[PDB]
């Protein structure tokens, strides 16, 4: 599970970022690591299991985001490099 | 020893000077460090290991990193009359490593 | 690396290397149990080397005897049932072991930065505790 | 069987006879004693009843010493008093008399709503035995009648509370008996084989909760049918009824509802103090341990934080509270259920004149020589140190409160601060003054500090309220405060004491906190020099530590040096080593008054208040004129504590005051003005050698 | 520290560190030598 | 039913009673005794584990190995004999050596369960002594009869059994109402506590480890936190540990804990557990007869600390702390203190260090502090914590806890005001005055204080008064009994002297001196003598009234204490008087420590 914050710099004057959860499977984990912006393409969905719906209070419901790919929105050398 | 917020699980986290081992460690406003600062940084610099004693634990970690430091003179500007040692707050032995 | 280990290898042998953390207090539990049954007297054993006691009396579907049969009826016509859980541990007659819980975290030099490191939990039983402290890699 | 069956020499029958044989029988050394009381009950003019065991003792002897037999009913009471609490109640109802006056529109509610119940009990009954009179199908009667009739039960009809007091180690001596139920103990000593006795704790009580309502017995109404429907309840929480039961209501197919009915509910007065152990009955090397009483009925408000009383109460479980996880059986916890009260010291407040007290009061003054008696009755293993105990006597006694309109208000309590050097003992005097005073609290320097002085903020255990706990200033509301090492104190407490001796309260303005406190006290301070010993070459408030306008905040403030000399060292030495050969004062013409007496002169001196007269004015206005004129030369050349100003003529008058009332007049004369003057002279010869 | 100094002066001799507080009282157990290096002030030793 | 396993057992158990005949005679006197002074001595004896391993090595390794089948049959057969020797049921304790038994909480494993041990530790937390329902009584009105119940629980017996778990009853058996009979029933007290390793013994840097015990009835109240403790008994198991039901849980075990027999308190150095011997004939013999030599404080003196060189008024004044005096209680309600207090001013190499830890290995009950090492709450017991029930409380601290003991003060010097002011209260008070949020009481702490301090310069000087050399306030000064300057001066004939002396080392006993020291302070009490009060008279006033300059100043003080120490030499002396010999060494030591 990933929690993705907006860039504080697209943010309009006088409003706070949002935010939402992410879920990465398989081979998708350990890719991003903290503090770096992604572009993550998913399904957005709900999270329709919830807990119950015998809660108090208005009937609202949270949502999440399953990423099908994600992208980055180094020290290593070859023979190439070598012989440069 | 400090605790994980998410996991709530106790974890054992050294300073800057372990994390950076085979590396080299960037401190800013050198001449503004407490107490615990300078003696971590002393041990650092003089062992090259950082020990601890906390929450059942006793181990040492390595330390063998690279410093590069910034700092100011007293005052604010250089007294170029005087010996650099009575130019800085700090001492012979954090001075002379 | 502790931050290697996933799926493929779930159930298999791996070998790790940290440094341990954490060391917890010695558990008991049974490697074997004499039961009996509170109403009929019922006895029995157990053996361990989730095992769980028997939710109803095994005086039945085990036909020990003739006159088993018979001690199983009496007073007319009420049948014989011993209830949920009748069995009770007779503890002077058991045996039990050692078991012990640590924890183990990746060495504090080789994390990432701006990360906490991970860790795992352990489990160990017999002649493999208090065998390590905290602080030993 | 099942719940088998045991015989125990115990018959109950017998006791209540004996009971009802006692209630209308017993003489006191006019009629029966309990029938008095009872007819004072039934008009209305008591609401509790005392039962002492010493005139059931008395009774058990009479009855012996002439012959005949009789039952133990005191150690029956002893050993399971929680019983005989409604035989008495039961004994009692049987033969209370008739009211001699009329209910009329200035009585309570509780006598209108208990005589409309009898009414209607009788009424009742004369409809159910007409009614079957009239069908034509006299014990027998009254019997069938009694049989399918309803009424209000006798605990519904009651007005009274019922207590018992123990025996008295008096009577139990002079009888040849051991009167276990007056035996102190600690509540150390308090064990599970005390428990369903009546017993006595000496200790001091440390907290005490606000008086609230304990519901007994909840009432309910029924619009159906009419009926009035009582839930009994005896535990911490209940359940509230829902349909109603009654006969009708139950018979029938459609059933009421049941509503809530405050006023014909049953309520107590319920209240549970903290009592601690004292520091004599603690073991070596121990901290000392509490024990929980619960006070109820006409009881309440008898006990406040700070009272060295002995509790007496049945010893009774509860159900355990603890964690589930420690639970090993069938535990129980323990509470006492008071039953009478008494103290070690008694309020000055409470006192009343009477023959008994009257008669030791009139030998006293009889005896002669008051002023000086007292004063060297304070302290008597302390050599010299006259003066400074007559002060120290005008602060227990005090002077009058002036109420002088649009609420403006001027104090009538003297303050006294005392300043020498090491080894005057000082803290001897500030111990014993706090011994004597009812309401006397002692102190020591940082060991009080913040919250220790003033009050702080908790959360109260038994009601759900925020409430304020009292500091050692305001647990010494009228009475003395004793502070030891003043000079070692913080800046806040200083300034606490400054705001108490000014106007009687202290303000706090703090987080969670907006509030006055009351601070009606008197302060007693010590204090020593800057450099230890006195210095005879510096100036006088060089060798203090305190501000000069604090010092100038206290009526009275003496000096007391040790200037060595061969002559005063061989009395003292004398007087100290054979106060330590034997444990007596060496005086053989002069006899010390002990310190009840002390306390019952100082109460019934405090009820005058005498008044000013015009000669005394005058003296007085002259007075001041020449101290004032005098001092301001003498603080001119640096060495004067301070100058005089308008509160040494209020001390001066205040001083007089007191020494008025202490002489039992209405009216001051010139030798007391003489006096205080004389005093406040003698404040200051240390000064001058 | 002045604490320090006190402590290490009580081992250096009678080989024990007493403890004393509010819930906990024990005297330990410290045999050891003690190997000490100090640099002198002025940053070098004077003969005067 | 009756058990053939269990009859035999309970004969070789009375065989072995038969044999030994000191438990017999001792229940006899507990009987006797009980009988004849009616408080009430519970019924309970002790038997060695040695004797029985003599005797039957089956019947010890049943013991040792399987207590729940073998221990139950010999309290069987203990109560038969108490009750056939005699015109509640008995118990046992053990005693002796219990081999590889002998066990610590670190130490302690699964495979010791049901088994017999004794472990050693320290006490940490203790509970409310609770009271326990046994058997419950009631009536009825309408009948006029009465009925009870029992009741019991899992921990009331060593074997496992059936339960039957009885239901309270309101009602009769034909529907009748029921009242509670509080007096006729029965309860019984109940507490538990928890042992930890002992902080001298448990490994550095390591979190410790601690297990439950479980006591009963008159074995409820014999121990306080933080005392070092030894307590025998069984290791058990009981419940289930998770297997009844489903209950997936798997990480908890089953439940263990101590169900307790015997508990020994321990001392140590530096405790709250005061030494006590136990006096034998010979010990008192040979008391009493050095009692009536001349010499006896000279030899009682040298006795101390024998490894130093001379310093013989100091040893002096430390066995005459270690007598002490009399406290005076007056009717009236005050106080005059009879402890002895001494102070020791002297050069950096005198030995002081030396004394101090000899004083604190000699007193039955002795605490050592440092200048620093202990401030604020940790001297007075200023510190608050509160249950899980709610409550605060306080716990004592370092002079609270030596409560009619002795202090050990060192680098006194080094302390401030703040403690200063503190232990002022204590020197003379002998109180402890607490004021919180919640809390206002006054703890007694009667002890003595010694204590050892440096000269402001290092080295104390002679071309400066003593004012300029000792530097602390004069008010404390006046607290201190005894103040003594020791200094070093180079000479050859006591440095070669000392130098023969500290390589003899390097090449009456102790326990002597504990025993004496307490039979005289626990047995006698004199009384004052006009001869002394006329010493002591002519004494402080010629003190008082002499030019010379002290070490210390004089006040009323100085007149106590010479009281004080003519009261402690008596005491050394066993008289029951002072006479004028002891007032005359009590001046002669004043005189020598002042001049
Ligand atoms: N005038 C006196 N008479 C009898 N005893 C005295 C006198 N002065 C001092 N003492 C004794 O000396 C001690 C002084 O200690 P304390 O009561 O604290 O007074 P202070 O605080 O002034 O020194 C006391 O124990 C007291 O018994
Ligand atoms: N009078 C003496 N007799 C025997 N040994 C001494 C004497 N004075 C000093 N010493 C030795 O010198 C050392 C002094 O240690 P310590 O007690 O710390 O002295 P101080 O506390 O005065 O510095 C001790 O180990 C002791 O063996
Ligand atoms: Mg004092
Ligand atoms: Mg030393
Ligand atoms: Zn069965
Ligand atoms: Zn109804």
């Amino acid at each position: 599970r990933v929690t993705l914050q907006e860039a504080p710099g697209t943010v309009p004057p006088g409003r706070l970022p949002r935010h939402r959860e992410v879920i990465l499977l398989a081979d998708l984990v350990d890719v991003s690591k903290p503090g770096e912006e992604v572009e993550v393409t998913g399904i957005y969905k709900n999270n329709y299991d919830g807990n119950l719906n015998a809660k108090n209070g208005f009937p609202v419901f949270a949502t999440i985001i399953e990423a099908n790919s994600i992208k980055r929105r180094v020290f290593s050398w070859t023979e190439e490099e070598e012989r440069e | 020893v400090r605790k994980d917020p998410i996991t709530k699980e106790w974890t054992l986290e050294g300073g800057a000077l372990v994390l950076a081992d085979k590396g080299v460690c960037l401190i800013d406003e050198f001449d503004k460090m407490n107490d615990q600062d300078r003696t971590s940084i002393h041990e650092a610099m003089e062992q090259q290991s950082i020990s601890i004693s906390k929450a059942g634990i006793v181990t040492t970690l390595q330390a063998r990193c690279s410093i590069i430091a910034a700092a100011n003179p007293n005052g604010g500007r250089y007294n170029s009359t005087l010996p650099l040692a009575q130019n800085v707050s700090l001492t012979e032995p954090i001075l002379s490593r | 690396p502790l931050r290697d280990l996933d799926s493929e290898h779930v159930s298999k042998i791996v070998r790790l290397s940290g440094i341990i953390i954490s060391t917890s207090v010695l558990s008991s539990r049974a490697t074997y149990l004499s039961i009996m049954c509170r109403n009929c007297r019922h006895t029995t054993s157990i053996t361990i080397n989730t095992v769980s006691l028997p939710r109803s009396c095994l005086s039945t579907i085990e036909s020990e005897s003739s006159m088993a049969n018979e001690s199983n009826i009496g007073d007319e016509s009420t049948k014989k049932n011993c209830g949920p859980d009748p069995y009770i541990i007779i503890h002077e007659s058991s045996k039990f072991i050692d078991q012990q819980f640590l924890k183990l975290q990746e060495i504090p030099e080789l994390v990432p930065v701006g990360e906490m490191p991970r860790n795992l939990t352990m489990t160990c039983d017999r002649y493999l505790t208090n065998k390590v402290i905290p602080g030993t890699r | 069987a099942a719940l088998p069956s045991i015989q125990l020499p115990v018959d109950y029958n017998n006791l209540f006879n004996e009971i009802t044989d006692f209630l209308v029988t017993f003489k006191q050394d006019k009629g029966p004693k309990y029938m008095a009381m009872l007819q004072k009950v039934a008009n209305r003019e008591l609401n509790s009843v005392i039962i002492d065991l010493d005139d059931i003792l008395q009774y058990q002897n009479e009855k012996f010493l002439q012959g005949t037999q009789a039952d133990d009913l005191v150690s029956a009471i002893q050993q399971n008093a929680n019983h005989f609490t409604e035989l008495f109640c039961r004994a009692i109802d049987n033969n209370m008399p008739l009211p001699t006056k009329e209910i009329d529109y200035k009585d309570d509610v509780l006598d209108v709503i208990l005589n409309q119940r009898r009414l209607r009990n009788e009424r009742m009954l004369s409809d159910r035995t007409n009614e079957i009179r009239s069908e034509n199908l006299n014990d027998a009667l009254r019997e069938v009648v009694e049989d399918e009739t309803e009424l209000f039960p006798p605990n519904l009809t009651r007005r009274y509370f019922l207590y018992f007091k123990p025996l008295s180690q008096n009577c139990a001596r002079r009888y040849r008996k051991k009167a276990i139920s007056s035996k102190p103990l600690s509540v150390r000593q308090i064990k599970g084989d005390f428990l369903g006795q009546l017993i006595t704790v000496r200790g001091i009580i440390t907290r005490v909760s606000d008086v609230k309502p304990a519901v007994e017995v909840i009432a309910y109404t029924c619009d159906q049918c009419g009926y009035e429907v009582f839930q009994e309840v005896n535990s911490r929480t209940f359940t509230p009824l829902s349909e109603c039961t009654s006969e009708e209501c139950s018979q029938n197919q459609t059933k009421g509802q049941l509503f809530m009915s405050t006023r014909a509910s049953k309520f107590s007065a319920f209240q549970e103090c903290k009592i601690q152990e004292l520091s004599q009955q603690v073991p070596v090397g121990h901290i000392p341990r509490s024990l929980n009483i619960h006070v109820n009925g006409t009881l309440v408000r008898s006990l406040s934080p700070g009272d060295i009383v002995d509790v007496t109460g049945i010893f009774l479980p509860a159900p355990y509270t603890g964690f589930k996880a420690l639970k090993a059986g069938l535990l129980t916890e323990t509470y006492l259920e008071a039953q009478f009260v008494r103290q070690h010291k008694k309020k000055f407040a409470s006192f009343s004149l009477t023959s008994d007290v009257e008669e030791r009061v009139m030998e006293l003054i009889t005896s002669g020589d008051v002023y000086n008696r007292l004063a060297k009755s304070i302290a008597p293993e302390i050599y010299g140190n006259l003066d400074v105990k007559k002060a120290l006597l005008l602060l227990l006694v005090g002077g009058v409160d002036k109420r002088v309109g649009d609420g403006m208000k001027i104090r009538g309590d003297i303050n006294v601060c005392l300043m020498g050097d090491p080894g005057v003992a000082k803290s001897q005097l500030l111990k014993a003054i706090c011994k004597i005073s009812p309401r006397g609290v002692y102190t020591t320097g940082k060991g009080s500090s913040g919250v220790g002085l003033t009050a702080a903020v908790m959360k109260d255990p038994v009601t759900d309220e925020m409430i304020l706990e009292g500091g050692a200033l305001v647990l010494a509301d009228n009475g003395i405060c004793c502070i030891d090492e003043f000079d070692k104190m913080d800046e806040s407490d200083r300034t606490a004491i400054h705001e108490v001796m000014e106007q009687q309260t202290i303000s706090i303005s703090k987080a969670g906190i907006n509030t006055t406190l009351n601070a009606r006290t008197s302060i007693l301070a010590a204090a020593n020099p800057l450099y230890g010993r006195y210095n005879p070459r510096l100036s006088p408030l060089d060798n203090i530590n305190l501000p000069a306008a604090l010092l100038s905040r206290f009526d009275i403030l003496f000096l007391m040096l040790d200037i060595p000399s061969r002559d005063d060292d061989e009395k003292l030495a004398e007087h100290v080593t054979y106060v330590h050969m034997h444990n007596k004062q060496p005086d053989l013409d002069f006899t010390p008054v002990e310190p009840s007496k002390m306390r019952e002169y100082i109460a019934y001196a405090k009820t005058k208040r005498p008044v000013m007269s015009e000669a005394v004015n005058d003296y007085v206005v002259q007075a001041y004129i020449r101290l004032r004129q005098d001092s301001k030369r003498e603080m001119d050349s640096k060495f004067s504590f301070g100058q005089a100003t308008p509160r040494t003529l209020l001390g001066i008058i205040r001083l007089s005051q007191a020494l008025a009332k202490l002489r039992l007049a209405d009216m001051v004369d010139i030798d007391d003005v003489e006096e205080a003057l004389r005093l406040v002279r003698v404040s200051k010869e240390s000064l001058y050698q | 520290r002045d604490e320090d100094r006190v402590a290490i002066h009580e081992a250096m001799e009678q080989q024990t560190i007493s403890i004393a507080k509010a819930g906990i009282t024990t005297v330990l157990n410290s045999r050891t030598s003690v190997l000490a290096a100090a640099n002198p002030i002025y940053g070098r030793y004077d003969d005067l | 039913a009756p058990d053939a396993v269990f009859g035999d057992r309970v004969r070789r158990f009375q065989e072995f009673l038969d044999t030994f005949t000191s438990y017999r005679d001792s229940v006899r006197s507990i009987q006797v005794y009980n009988s004849n002074n009616a408080n009430i001595l519970p019924h309970r004896i002790i038997i060695s584990l040695d004797d029985l391993r003599e005797f039957d090595r089956s019947f010890w390794s049943g013991i040792l190995v399987e207590p729940a089948y073998f221990i139950p049959p010999a309290e069987k057969a203990l109560t038969d004999l108490a009750d056939s020797m005699d015109d509640h049921p008995w118990k046992l304790s053990f005693k002796g050596s219990f081999g590889a038994h002998a066990l610590s909480p670190r130490t302690l494993t699964a495979q010791h369960l049901n088994k017999l041990v004794s472990v050693e530790g320290i006490v940490t937390k203790t509970s409310l002594v609770r009271p326990k329902l046994i058997r419950s009584v009631h009536y009825a009105a309408k009948t006029g009869r009465f009925h009870y119940r029992d009741y019991t629980d899992a921990t009331t017996t060593l074997t496992t059994r059936i339960p039957t778990p009885a239901i309270y009853p309101t009602e009769d058996t034909e529907g009748n109402k029921l009242t509670t009979e509080y007096g006729y029933s029965t309860f019984i007290d109940h507490q538990r506590i928890t042992v930890q390793e002992m902080p001298e013994m448990a490994p550095a840097g390591q979190l410790p480890r601690s297990i439950d015990v479980i006591l009963d009835d008159d074995l409820v109240d014999k121990t306080k936190p933080g005392d070092r403790v030894n307590v025998v008994g069984v290791f058990k198991s009981l419940g289930a540990g998770g297997m009844n039901q489903s209950n997936s849980n798997t990480l908890i075990g089953f439940k263990t804990l101590i169900l307790g027999n015997t508990v020994y308190p321990l001392h140590a150095r530096s405790t709250g557990v005061a030494a006590r011997q136990m006096l034998t004939d010979f010990d008192i013999r040979n008391i009493n007869k050095l009692s009536k030599k001349k010499d006896i404080f000279d030899i009682l003196s040298q006795s101390l600390a024998p490894s130093i060189y001379g310093h013989d008024h100091i040893k002096k004044a430390i066995l005459l702390m270690l007598m002490g005096g009399v406290e005076k209680n007056l009717e009236n309600g005050s106080h005059l203190r009879g402890d002895i207090n001494i102070l020791m001013v002297g050069d950096p190499s005198t030995a002081k260090s030396q004394l101090l830890r000899f004083v604190l290995n000699t007193a039955s009950l002795a605490i050592a502090t440092t200048g620093r090492g202990s401030s604020g709450v940790g001297l007075t017991a200023a510190v608050t914590t509160d249950r899980e029930t709610g409550e605060r409380r306080l716990e004592a601290g370092a002079m609270v806890l030596a409560d009619r003991g002795v202090v050990c003060i060192d680098e006194f010097d080094k302390m401030t005001d703040v403690d200063r002011v503190a232990i002022h209260e204590v020197m003379e008070q002998q109180t402890v005055t607490i004021a919180k949020a919640g809390i206002h009481t006054t703890l007694n702490a009667r002890c003595s204080v010694i204590a050892a301090a440096n000269p402001v310069f290092g080295q104390y000087d002679v071309n400066r008064d003593p004012h300029q050399n000792i530097a602390l306030p004069d008010s404390l000064l006046s607290r201190f009994d005894l103040l003594f300057v020791v200094t070093d001066d180079i000479n050859e004939i006591r440095d070669r002297s000392i130098s023969e002396h500290v390589l003899r080392t390097h090449r009456v006993t102790i326990p002597f001196l504990r025993k004496y020291v307490q039979y005289a302070k626990e047995r006698v009490i004199p009384q004052l003598t006009q001869e002394a009060i006329n010493v002591i008279v002519k004494n402080y006033t010629d003190l008082r009234n002499d030019d010379n300059t002290k070490k210390s100043p004089i006040t009323a003080r100085t007149l106590e204490t010479l009281i004080r120490l003519a009261t402690a030499h008596a005491k050394v002396r066993l008289s029951k008087t002072v006479n004028k010999v002891d007032a005359k060494v009590a001046a002669n030591l004043l005189r020598f420590a002042l001049l």
